[PDB]
């Protein structure tokens, strides 16, 4: 899962 | 203090207050009316209720799910009397009768004073909209606490809500009509919760004001104030695809269904999913460690490039269950960035989710 | 094996059925079987063929192969075959690939022999399990408790259960002669016969051995373990010659001893009742010296008494019986009652005396 911010 | 109302005119009031000392309800018969209070430090409940009947003025504090549980139980229709005596509550109505337990009304706690320093109107169902558009995208428990409530933002004539959990967004723009201030605050889960309860369906309007520390909503006979949350909100516009190159569209309930079936072999802990778009078709794949496969394929409407991106399944179903529409639209860029997930015949609303690797 | 099927011809036996985590299926003389076990207890389910199909067997994890199934649109023709060591389930433009165990390691129940048989309705067996169910006790050390004890006298067929504390009974004639016998079924058994139950016009076929028991509905084959134990004898619990009758609607009770329970003990629940003519006095109080007390209108002719008891237990009795009017069969301070549906005897409740 990669991160929004 | 006493006073004597019919049960319908309790009941609601009552569940809306009622959701040590803070264990009770805070009565007031004052002026003609009667009060009920309850909090927990944090955030705080007021119900007003006129009183028709014969009455004295007077303050107690009462067991508030006992209290409630009582009027509750009690037939359609029936007048509850209600009178201190000595240290107690009773409790009359027909041939039932209660004697409950009390602390001093001096002992209950006041939320410190506050100005409000933004106000504004809207109609109920506006701030029912806000709220169920996004509420679902706040975190749970994160160590952000700014993360575990909900941005209500006012730019021109628009009030805004906006909730992430780092990993999807969601946010929510409605007209209101006046001229506003540009402004933002965070409203902890907790009081969004509230706030969304206290919303009866009726043509009542909601009165909000906002001050720095804290935020009140008056509506009908209902006065709800919260404290907010410190920290730094993220901005949405960040987050949004600067820009989207790829245009897809599809029925909300024939995504929805081949992504819960497809979610039913994805890994149980990281709920992966994989996504190929082509000329007017999406695929939906998915596997877990026993190396079982789902595999789903849809007529589209898309236009652009080929390609393939992951998903964590379970933000995608959140975000079309929240779509009550017929046509959902996707918007993306690539394999690693995020996309933007509307509905088609409306842009009040914009979902935004990042992908997995 | 293959088979393809109606996606609603498979969800009523996919929910009765529902490695141990596995269904076993079976496509054998134009019928596919479907069976579930915990190794105490099984479920059999068959289905008709209409469509093109061939035998062999295999097992399938239940609950992924459920949800696939349910997930699947309302009328869809859902296609299966085994391939390799997965199992193809195969709909429109939708495909799944399920792992499998093999057939031959999915475990039977002992084979045993029936003793005794009976039919009747499903309403009747349904009547029988709903009026007494909630009474069994839970993972009690005196393991006999935790089921329902079922028992064959005469022509009627009557269930009991008790948790050591209160007790429920229920008789039904079923118009066939019956040996005397008593068995237990274990609580998971009982409520898993219950379910298997749709009241339809199906006959339910009993079959009862020395250590299990069979329920035959249509298309549904239910097997359990008996609890090997000896179960207490429900004729010693009833109050004998009870001459004190006391009569009220059903839900005016219930919602007064509703809200009296919200000022008793929460851990023993004791509220008195005064009894006179023709009224009836509730009082609760509990140990912050919260007070409540409820009055009605009642038919009663009596001598004047008091009695107390345990209101979660009154108010389960009072929730089992849903009816117009309730009957209290009173004796005296010092002795249990029965609570009866006052138009019907065939169900009885008994509730042990509280000094309060
Ligand atoms: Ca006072
Ligand atoms: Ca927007
Ligand atoms: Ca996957
Ligand atoms: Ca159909
Ligand atoms: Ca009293
Ligand atoms: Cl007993």
């Amino acid at each position: 899962q990669l991160a929004l911010f | 203090m006493k006073f004597t109302v019919e049960r319908e005119h309790l009941l609601k009031p009552l569940q809306q207050v009622s959701g040590p000392i803070l264990g009770n309800l805070l009565l007031q018969v004052a002026d003609g009316t009667l009060s009920l209070t309850g909090t927990d430090l944090e955030m705080e409940m007021v119900a007003r209720v006129a009183l028709v009947q014969p009455h004295e003025p007077g303050a107690t504090t009462v067991p508030a799910r006992k209290f409630f549980d009582i009027c509750r139980g009690l037939p359609e229709g029936a007048e509850i009397a209600v009178q201190l005596e000595g240290e107690r509550m009773l409790v009359r109505s027909g041939r039932s009768r209660f004697s409950l337990s009390t602390l001093p009304a001096a002992d209950f706690p006041n939320l410190d004073d506050w100005q409000s320093e933004v106000e504004f109107t809207l109609p109920q169902a506006t701030m029912k909209r806000l709220i169920e558009a996004t509420q679902f995208s706040m975190a749970h428990q994160d160590v952000r606490y700014y993360l575990n409530g909900m941005l209500f933002e006012t730019e021109g004539e628009e009030l805004r809500t906006v909730a992430t959990d780092g990993h999807r967004l969601a946010v929510c723009s409605m007209p209101i009509g006046q001229s506003l201030p540009s402004h933002s605050v965070i409203v902890p889960r907790k009081g969004v919760i509230e706030l969304m309860r206290m919303l009866d369906g009726g043509d009542n309007p909601l009165r909000v004001q906002i001050g720095s520390n804290n935020i009140r909503a008056h509506v009908g006979d209902f006065i709800f104030t919260s404290k907010l949350v410190d920290g730094r909100f993220p901005d949405y516009r960040r987050v949004l695809p600067k820009n989207p190159d790829k245009h897809l569209e599809a029925g909300c309930d024939l995504l929805k269904q081949a992504f819960a079936r497809a979610a039913i072999l994805s890994n149980e802990k990281f709920r992966g999913v994989r996504l190929y778009v082509s000329e007017n078709q999406l695929k939906i794949t998915a596997n877990n460690p026993e190396q079982e496969e789902a595999e789903e394929i849809l007529d589209v409407t898309y236009s652009g490039a080929e390609m393939e991106i992951g998903f964590n399944v379970s933000y995608v179903l959140d975000v079309l269950n929240a779509l009550k529409c017929e046509n959902v639209r996707m918007m993306l860029t690539d394999s690693v960035s995020s996309v933007q997930i509307e509905d088609a015949a409306s842009q009040s609303a914009a979902y935004v989710v990042m992908p997995m690797r």
